[PDB]
RNA sequence: GGUCAUAACCAUGUCUGGACGUGGCAAGGGUGGUAA
RNA sequence: AGGAGUGGAGCCUGCGGCUUAAUUUGACCAACACGGGAAACCUCACCCGGCCCGGACACGGACAGGAUUGACAGAUUGAUAGCUCUUUCUCGAUUCUGUGGGUGGUGGUGCAUGGCCGUUCUUAGUUGGUGGAGCGAUUUGUCUGGUUAAUUCCGAUAACGAACGAGACUCUGGCAUGCUAACUAGUUACGCGACCCCCGAGCGGUCGGCGUCCCCCAACUUCUUAGAGGGACAAGUGGCGUUCAGCCACCCGAGAUUGAGCAAUAACAGGUCUGUGAUGCCCUUAGAUGUCGGGGCUGCACGCGCGCUACACUGACUGGCUCAGCGUGUGCCUACCCUACGCCGGCAGGCGCGGGUAACCCGUUGAACCCCAUUCGUGAUGGGGAUCGGGGAUUGCAAUUAUUCCCCAUGAACGAGGAAUUCCCAGUAAGUGCGGGUCAUAAGCUUGCGUUGAUUAAGUCCCUGCCCUUUGUACACACCGCCCG
C-alpha cells in the first residue's frame, strides 16, 4: 500500500493524530466549555464534531472561532483544501459530562472561592441531573503549607473490576494559583442500565441482580370451546 | 473445594422459588431454562449458580 | 465417671513530624431554519 | 519434608571507599543488572579551552560620506573561529549604543506542590442513616456458636434497613467430526500424464506403495483459521453435619479451585523539580548555568550485592540421524528493513540478481538439549578458557584505554565450596534454545515463547510474620517507648 504505511502502523498513525488534536483543542476551547471531539472520516471529508456545552461561545461572532481553527489544522497535518471540516454540537445533560463539569470547577476556583463551597455546588449539580453518585477531591495546599485532602461523596460507587470502563468517566485537571497548584479530579457514576440509552449493559455495581416479574393463577375446570 | 454461596445468590433464589413455585422440577437442566425464561439473568454463568441453588431448596420444601 | 505435661541467655538506643473556623440555596438562555 | 543454589574460584555488572583537572547525579524488607542508566562522539548534568546571541518589548541616544553585516591574504590560533590584529571593501536602518524590562537553565529546594508509583496489606478489612446505651471521649449495628479461602453464609440477637472492599466481572487456558465458510488455510478423491524403484501381490506388464509438478468450473472442512452458541451446577450417589450453612469419598465426565487483569478506607514528612511548555519560591543571566573542540563518567592497597561459566565419564570431542512456539520486517524523523537465490573466499566477509506493506515474501521458521556410532581414560587430563602475543574483516567522521567479529598461538584460578542464607508444590522446580526491548556497531541484562521434565508435602503454629477476641500498662515521638541511681 504505496506510499502509506503497513497495518501494524495503520491504527498507531491515527491514534497519534487523535491525541494531538485532543490536547491542542483542550487548550483553546476549556472556558466556551469542551467535553472533547468525535472525528470521522467519510468519503473525500473529515468530520471533526467538536462537542461542547454551551454552543453560543463556541460561535463567536460571525461563525469566526470555527474558521480560524479550520485554517490551522489544513496546514499544520498539510491537508489540501476541501478535506477538513469542523462542525459543532451541543450535548444535553452535562452532569454527566465529567470533563467539561471538572473546568467549571476550574474556573470557579480561579474565580477565587473557598473549596468546599465550590466543590458542593458542583456536586449537587451532577446529581441532581441524574446520576448513580459522584465524587470530587481536592488535593493540595490551602489554609497552611502542608497539603491536605478534602473529599466529598455522594451515591454509589465503584472502583473494582471491568463495570469501572462502562458505568464512570473520569477526569483530572491542574488548576494554578499565585501559590503552588492544586490537582483536581472528579469521578461520577453513570445512571442509564436496562431502560435506557440502550447503551449499559445489565450488571449492576456490585451485587448483580435478576428482575423477576410475577403471575402464577389457574382457574382451570372442565370445558370444552368448540370453534 | 472451599466456596459458600454468596448472598446475591440465596436472596433473589428465595424470590423465584417462591412465585414460580409449579414451574420447578427436580432436575437440573429443566429449573435452568426456566429461569432464563420468567426472568432476565444479567450472566450465564451466574444463571448456573442461581438454578442449581433452587433446585436444592425445592428437594427440602417438598419435605 | 474424667486425665495431659516441663520454664537457661536475652542489655541499650543518634531523632529539634503532622494540613481544623463558621448554615448562600442560587447559569437561566435561544437572530439561523423545511414552512417563513 | 525435600529439590536446586547463593556464600568459595575466575569473569561481567551495580554500589561504597580510595585516587583524580574532573572521576557528574539521584537512591541505602520498601537502594544496590535500579533511573528500561549495555556512556567511543553525540547523550551530558561534570572538567578544561574557544565561539555564538537566538537579550522580546518599551523609552532616550546614535544617524544617510551613514546606524550596521560579512570576509580574501598575512600574523595569531587545535582550528580554514574575520576570535583577535594588520590590510579595505561590501551590506543599508533589519541594526547598534544606554537604561528600563525580561528570557533561558538537567540550577537549588520531593520538608513549598501537582501528577504518578511503591509500601503499610494481598491479609479481610471499612462507613454513614434512624433507633438504643453513656455527663462525655465513645459504643451497639460490625455477634456466644457452627461454617468458609473470605465481614463467606447459616443461626442467635436493642437493633433495623443499607454502602464500599470480597465474590460477581473482564481477559486467558482446558471440552465440540454441531452451526457459519475458506485459491493470502488445508484435506480427500481420483483424473492423471510425468519421474522413480521392483519397491510390494505379480514378472519388469497390470494392480498397489513413495513424494513433486499436474490438478479441476471436483468433493469436503476432521486437521489450520474466528465468530455466534452449547458445556460445570456440589448436579448425581453414599457418608457426615443442628440435618441448617457446608464438608469428605465416589459415579458420570474435562470436576465444581488453569493463570492473570482490575482492586477499599486511612496513611508515609517513602521515591521522582534530571519525563512534563505541570508548578511555587529563591538563585543566575552576556566575562552566561543557554553552543563547537578535547578529556572524564571504565581511573585501583579494600569491602559488599545481582548474575554468568566451571570443577568432567549421567562428560568432552568428531561425524551421522531428528522434532517447535511467541514474534518481527523498507514504503517511518530529517533515510532507513527483513532477506531468498547465483558467484568468489578456510573464516570473518565481499559481489551479482530477485521477492515481501506481509495466513501471500524471508519461513512447511528442517533451533537446542535430546538421539546413534567413533576418539579420549580418572590424569589440573583434550576438564577449565582466564590472561596474553601476532594477523585478517565489518560499522562509523573517527575504534588509541584494545566497539564488534574471525584465524593461529598463549594456557591462570578452580578438585564441589566455612559461618550464614535464597527460591520453589504440576507441564511446577531444574536442564535447554529461540523472538522482542535497547540498537549506526553490540547482551553474561530484562521481557515473552516453546521443548525436555523429577523428587518431596496434602501439614503445623516451632521459628519468622500476619488477622481476630480476652487481659495488663507509669506507653501515644506509640518498646527503635519510658524511666532509676
Amino acid at each position: 500500500m504505496a506510499v502509506q504505511i503497513s497495518k501494524k502502523r495503520k491504527f498507531v498513525a491515527d491514534g497519534i493524530f487523535k491525541a494531538e488534536l485532543n490536547e491542542f483543542l483542550t487548550r483553546e476551547l476549556a472556558e466556551d466549555g469542551y467535553s472533547g471531539v468525535e472525528v470521522r472520516v467519510t468519503p473525500t471529508r473529515t468530520e471533526i464534531i467538536i462537542l461542547a456545552t454551551r454552543t453560543q461561545n463556541v460561535l463567536g461572532e460571525k461563525g469566526r472561532r470555527i474558521r480560524e481553527l479550520t485554517a490551522v489544522v489544513q496546514k499544520r497535518f498539510g491537508f489540501p483544501e476541501g478535506s477538513v471540516e469542523l462542525y459543532a454540537e451541543k450535548v444535553a445533560t452535562r452532569g454527566l459530562c465529567a470533563i467539561a463539569q471538572a473546568e467549571s470547577l476550574r474556573y470557579k476556583l480561579l474565580g477565587g472561592l473557598a473549596v468546599r463551597r465550590a466543590c458542593y455546588g458542583v456536586l449537587r449539580f451532577i446529581m441532581e441531573s441524574g446520576a448513580k453518585g459522584c465524587e470530587v477531591v481536592v488535593s493540595g495546599k490551602l489554609r497552611g503549607q502542608r497539603a491536605k485532602s478534602m473529599k466529598f461523596v455522594d451515591g454509589l460507587m465503584i472502583h473494582s473490576g471491568d463495570p469501572v470502563n462502562y458505568y464512570v468517566d473520569t477526569a483530572v485537571r491542574h488548576v494554578l494559583l499565585r501559590q503552588g497548584v492544586l490537582g483536581i479530579k472528579v469521578k461520577i457514576m453513570l445512571p442509564w442500565d436496562p431502560s435506557g440509552k440502550i447503551g449499559p449493559k445489565k450488571p449492576l455495581p456490585d451485587h448483580v441482580s435478576i428482575v423477576e416479574p410475577k403471575d402464577e393463577i389457574l382457574p382451570t375446570t372442565p370445558i370444552s370451546e368448540q370453534k | 473445594m472451599g466456596r459458600v454461596r454468596t448472598k446475591t445468590v440465596k436472596k433473589a433464589a428465595r424470590v423465584i422459588i417462591e412465585k414460580y413455585y409449579t414451574r420447578l422440577g427436580n432436575d437440573f437442566h429443566t429449573n435452568k431454562r426456566v429461569c432464563e425464561e420468567i426472568a432476565i439473568i444479567p450472566s450465564k454463568k451466574l444463571r448456573n449458580k442461581i438454578a442449581g441453588y433452587v433446585t436444592h431448596l425445592m428437594k427440602r420444601i417438598q419435605r
